[PDB]
RNA sequence: ACGGACCAAGGAGUCUAGCAAAUGUGCAAGUGUAUAUGAUUCUUUAAACAUUUUAUACGCAUAAUUAAUGU
RNA sequence: UUUUAAUUUAUUCAUUGGAAUUUUUCAUGUCGAGUCGUGUUCUUUGAGAUUGGAGCACUAAUACGUGUGAUACAUUUCACA
RNA sequence: UGAUGUUAGGAGGGCAAAUCCGCCGAAUUUAAGCAUAUAAUUAAGCGGAAGAAAAGAAAAUAACUAUGAUUCCUUUAGUAACGGCGAGUGAACAAGGACCAGCUCAAACGGUUAAUCCUUCGUUUGGUGCAAACCUUUCGACGGAAUUGUCGUU
């Protein structure tokens, strides 16, 4: 090497040349798959091809404000709606036989999803022309009249995607009501000079209540 | 020996693209450069030419 | 850290107990069996080596002991486990 | 594109500009980052001076999303408002805002340049430095924690 | 049931009785032919874990196995390259000697047949002595089941040879998860060559 | 001192990765629509067009320094 | 010519079995052994007082147990499976 | 319980390899010499499958306001770490997408009655073809396997 130059670094040194991919078909396949997933709604015959996913937040302290879709309600959350684990699943609603509620916003959170779902859809019978109650939670059976004319509706895809978040930044206060007697700084370094000794009795709690 | 990895395309940023097809518009409408890029129009009323 | 299942967090950063403040939300034929096993099979020979040290009575033969059976198991949880069994068998087998 | 690179000027001369005496050979000087330390010191030494050697302590398993911490100074702290509603506050004197940085991406507010005089304002966010807060406070307004 | 006493009895084997049965077992062994079929399991309970049924298609064989390391197949111990590669004995193979059992009937002796298992019968110093349940899959009993009809299936032919036994999921690296197997699947070579990989857009 | 008996055709600084300097272009405390999805896109089109009906995907930049708790 | 979505039409009578929740009760079971693990030798990995595999020697506990939480120990707390 | 049987009915063997599964196993080369290291868990050698194969329903992550079987794409990241700490090498979690699915043994419970399974021989309903053939069908008899454990519940 000469010159000032950042020193190399490529790792090249293997017979590379055997496996190298070069994509020239991306489009053409996202054709092909758009065209299928098109051709399985014409073979449901109205029904979509989603599915009901629930509400979580996500796991670090990086990203723990944010929610997105997780996958399958849990046993409480289902029984909040008076519905089965098995008998949900003939319809498009997924099952999570590990995931736990913690706190109770999410439990209300999911319910209140559950539910309106719930209320937004319509039961076709088994065997035509043949109306019944449910089972394990599933709403009755609806008439052939109430089927004619909702068949010609357009089917609503917006309940299968995330909710939104709309809290705002900003807020304003009155002049009166600001505290002046507060010291962040020093409450944040006199919470971690604290820590060790309060881990520890909160140890000997533990060690106590055993027995 | 030539190989399949040779880099075949571009990519071009969209605010150019965008930029040039805005400029392309506005370039139809000037007499003057219709006629020389090879459009024989000496008998056209009016170069933007819009019609029912 | 640790926290507190009792008593919600304080919505602090830093520290003990810290973070958001969400609302928080809370057999006889074994023995049966142990007994015609053990009359059909009896004790190991480790097994009664460590009886008699542990019947010897004194405190270096309990260290004994203790080494002996981490050496023959390979951990000294699994050994001190071990002693302990052995030393309620010593005990109820004198009554 | 070919049409223009530099060895079709040379295209009728001997030596392809490499030279009669000094040849174009093949790896005259080793291979790589080869022969650093014992005939490119200088090259090292003049252009990379503390590249041989280690100092410091391990760290086994990282997890980068422990500490992940973006800040902000006080400088851009009214600038998160819209300017018309900047104008506002400026006018009337017994409200304040109150910002909220970590629903714009921040954690951790600094302390560098000058808030305007006698205007108070409200600040949240998770961790704050000295001398942030003391600018906060001197011109009337107040830091809250969060988490 | 009966059967919890035998396990709890198996788990000695070093008591006067299950040593005195396990010496006679063992010494018989050596007296039969290398592989040699049995009429009925030894341990029944031990094979009912396993996929054993008492059906008319499940078979079971005994092998004997030969103990200890491999040398290199080098004429007269020479090697022609670097010293860090001119080791001999003391290399270790990649394969038990459950799988090598596995394989010693598996392979051409009973060509017609699907091991499923196999299970410790003994040992000895120059021998361990092992036990493999098989599948015959062109009787209608075994294929006219539900429950055990995915072994008449074409796609599991010669599994003993092809890693797809317990034993030889041992030996690839997929009986630990997470952290401690992180490179092993879907197998250590497909692993390998999609880290190795170079993708290149046609845009860039 | 070495190559060259003669004539015709062929015959040698290129391709990919990664970095920098120079220069042209766009926007600017920001900038780049990744993988995907959409469309009354579908010879050409493997191109072109679009972006999820007080708005947190990711990279580089907007802040440094220390082995480090950190500041 | 294939294969598949709607749409069009049931009815009156017969028998035996099953299945989900909701009420009152009792019963607190089972859960994979020469296997896991430890020592030692050789390989393999980014895995470092040893990441996976293998040979030899020793050889467990019973859910109040066993395993993981990237530095070797002893005494313990907690989370996850 | 071994053996015997040209007894009746059946299976295995060889070819082919771009993609796939298992084993075995170099040196050239780079380090401006060379022995660890690199080349490479590669080439050569030997076995086994499919229109895909392999993997797969937690003895998994995290440390949060928590996620949730496997696979692949964009990133994480030439980063944490390994190394005559030289030349060189090099992962995982979170985040955005494609697709989306869960189940069976063993063990527990059922003894006024193994409920279970297979070979052979019959016979009985509706459809489709010119024909050849092919769907659908619940009844029985003799024989055998199985309590050293088939089937039901969970
Ligand atoms: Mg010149
Ligand atoms: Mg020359
Ligand atoms: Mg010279
Ligand atoms: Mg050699
Ligand atoms: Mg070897
Ligand atoms: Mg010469
Ligand atoms: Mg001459
Ligand atoms: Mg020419
Ligand atoms: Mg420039
Ligand atoms: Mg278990
Ligand atoms: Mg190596
Ligand atoms: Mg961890
Ligand atoms: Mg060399
Ligand atoms: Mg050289
Ligand atoms: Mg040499
Ligand atoms: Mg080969
Ligand atoms: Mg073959
Ligand atoms: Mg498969
Ligand atoms: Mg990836
Ligand atoms: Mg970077
Ligand atoms: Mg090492
Ligand atoms: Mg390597
Ligand atoms: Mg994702
Ligand atoms: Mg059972």
């Amino acid at each position: 090497v000469a010159h000032n130059n950042v020193l190399p670094n490529v790792h090249l040194h293997k017979w590379w040349q055997r496996h190298v991919r070069v994509n020239f078909s991306k489009n053409i396949k996202k054709k092909k798959r758009r065209l299928l997933r098109e051709k399985r709604r014409k073979a449901n015959g109205g029904t979509p091809i989603e599915k009901l996913h629930p509400i979580v937040h996500c796991p670090t302290q990086r990203y723990n404000f944010r929610t997105r879709l997780g996958k399958g309600f849990t046993f409480e959350e289902l029984k909040g709606a008076g519905l089965t684990p098995r008998a949900a699943q003939t319809i498009g609603i997924c099952y999570d036989k590990r995931r736990k509620n913690r706190s109770e916003e999410s439990l209300t959170k999911n319910v209140e999803r559950l539910l309106k779902y719930k209320n937004s859809l319509v039961m076709i019978p088994l065997k035509k022309n043949k109306a019944k109650k449910g089972i394990g939670g599933i709403p009755a059976d609806a008439d052939k009249n109430t089927i004619k004319e909702f068949r010609n509706k357009k089917p609503l895809l917006s309940i299968f995607k995330k909710e939104k978040n709309t809290k705002p930044f900003y807020e304003t206060i009155e002049v009166s009501k600001i505290d002046k007697e507060f010291l962040a700084y020093k409450t944040l370094r006199r919470a971690k000079l604290a820590e060790r000794r309060k881990n520890r009795r909160q140890q000997k709690k533990d060690i106590k209540f055993k027995s | 020996p030539t190989k399949i990895w040779r880099r075949w395309g571009r990519k071009v940023n969209l605010k150019e693209k965008r930029y040039a097809v805005c400029s392309s518009i506005a370039a139809s409408g000037v007499t003057s450069l219709v006629l020389a890029r090879g459009h024989r129009i000496s008998h056209l009323k009016e170069v933007p030419l819009v019609v029912s | 850290g640790r926290k507190s299942t009792i008593k919600p967090a304080t919505g602090i950063a830093v520290g003990f107990n810290s973070g958001h403040v969400v609302t928080k939300r809370n057999s006889k034929r074994k023995e049966l069996i142990k007994d015609v096993v053990r009359e059909i099979t009896g004790f190991s020979p480790y097994e009664k080596r460590i009886i008699e040290l542990i019947k010897i009575g004194t405190s270096a033969s309990t260290k004994r002991s203790l080494k002996y059976a981490k050496k023959k198991l390979g951990t000294h949880k699994r050994g001190k486990a071990k002693r302990e069994e052995i030393q309620k068998v010593v005990i109820l087998q004198r009554r | 594109a070919t049409r223009f690179k530099k060895n079709r000027k040379k295209r009728g001369h001997v030596s392809a500009g490499h030279g009669r005496v000094g040849k174009h050979r093949k790896h005259p000087g080793g291979r790589g980052k080869a022969g650093g330390l014992h005939h490119m010191r200088i090259n090292f030494d003049k252009y990379h001076p503390g590249y041989f050697g280690k100092v410091g302590m391990r760290h086994l398993n990282l997890l980068k999303n422990r500490t992940y911490c973006p800040t902000i100074n006080v400088d851009k702290l009214w600038g998160l408002l819209p300017e018309e509603k900047k104008k506002e506050f400026s006018e009337n004197k017994d409200i304040a805002p109150v910002i909220d940085v970590t629903r714009k991406g921040y954690f951790k507010v600094l302390g560098n340049g000058k808030l305007k005089h006698n205007q108070p304002i409200v600040v949240k966010a998770r961790y704050f430095s000295s001398v942030a807060e003391k600018k906060i406070k001197a011109v009337g307004g107040q830091c809250i924690l969060v988490a | 049931g009966a059967y919890k006493y035998i396990q709890e009895i198996w788990k000695k084997k070093q008591s006067d009785a299950m040593h005195f049965l396990l010496r006679v077992r063992t010494w018989e062994y050596r007296q039969l032919p290398v592989v040699h079929r049995v009429s009925k399991p030894s341990r029944p309970d031990k094979a009912r874990r396993l996929g054993y049924k008492a059906i008319q298609g499940f078979v079971i064989y005994r092998v004997r196995v030969r103990r200890g390391d491999r040398k290199k197949r080098v004429k007269k111990g020479i090697v022609h390259g670097k010293p860090k590669h001119q080791g001999v004995h003391k290399q270790k193979s990649t394969r038990n000697l459950k799988s090598v059992a596995e394989g010693k009937v598996g392979k051409s002796i009973c060509g017609n047949l699907r091991v499923l298992n196999s299970y410790w019968v003994g040992q000895d110093a120059v021998y361990k002595y092992y036990e493999v349940i098989l599948v015959d899959p062109n009787h209608n009993a075994v294929r006219n089941n539900p429950k055990i009809n995915w072994i008449c299936n074409p796609v599991h032919k010669h599994r003993e040879l092809r890693g797809l036994t317990s034993a030889g999921k041992k030996y690839r690296g997929l009986r630990v998860k997470g952290h401690l197997s992180a490179k092993s699947r879907p197998s250590i070579r497909a692993n390998w060559k999609r880290r190795q990989l170079i993708k290149l857009r046609k845009c860039r």
